[PDB]
Formats: structure tokens, sequence, C-alpha cells
């Protein structure tokens, strides 16, 4: 997705505090991006048996 | 006309650093020091 944040040229990366990169510049088109996973929340099954 | 120059040298150190929301380096505590910024160190 797109994001916000803008750095120094002398840096490409950025991560989280559990060292999770999350912000990434294009290299072609510079811009800055965020990436985040598609697998959250939490699910639950009921069964009757 | 007459100017000054300053000259230190480095020695290895711990320190404690924090950013804001930009990146900016804006504080930085050096520990062995005094008995403060060690406890800072520590905490
Ligand atoms: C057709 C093609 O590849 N055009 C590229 C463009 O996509 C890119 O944004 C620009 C700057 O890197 O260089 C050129
Ligand atoms: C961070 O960057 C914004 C946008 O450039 C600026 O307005 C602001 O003063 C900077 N610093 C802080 C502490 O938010």
């Amino acid at each position: 997705t797109n994001s916000t944040k803008k750095f120094q040229p002398f840096q490409q990366f950025g991560r989280d505090v559990s060292d999770f990169t999350d912000s990434v510049r294009d290299p072609k088109t510079l811009e800055i991006l965020d990436i985040a996973p598609c697998s959250y929340g939490g699910v639950s099954v009921i069964t009757p048996g | 006309d007459a100017s000054a120059y300053f000259v230190g040298h480095l020695k290895p150190l711990t320190m404690l650093v924090d950013f804001d929301e930009n990146g900016t380096i804006i504080d930085a505590i050096d520990c062995s020091q005094d008995p403060l910024s060690e406890l800072k160190c520590t905490t």
C-alpha cells in the first residue's frame, strides 16, 4: 500500500521493533510503500459434536 | 584573521539513542559517566 514516510538518500530500508521490514522504496519510480501480511484476525469453529 | 580548532579522541563506549517519528536523532545518553546515566542505561 501507499505509505507516508520519507528518509535520507543513503537509506533504503526501514524496520519495526521486531526487525520486520515494513517500509521499502521502489527503485524504478522513487516512492515509498508499506507492507502488511494478509493473514490477520482470529477464527473459531463451533461444533455440536 | 585568527581562528581556533578543537581535537578530541574517540573511546569504545556503550550508547543509548532515541529517534522521533521522522528518524531524527534527538537525544543520547552515554553510560559510565555518572550513576544516573548508568541507571538510564540499565532501565
Ligand atoms: C517530522 O516531519 C514533518 C514533515 O516534514 C515535520 O512537519 C515535523 O516537524 C517533523 N518532526 C516531528 C517531531 O514531527
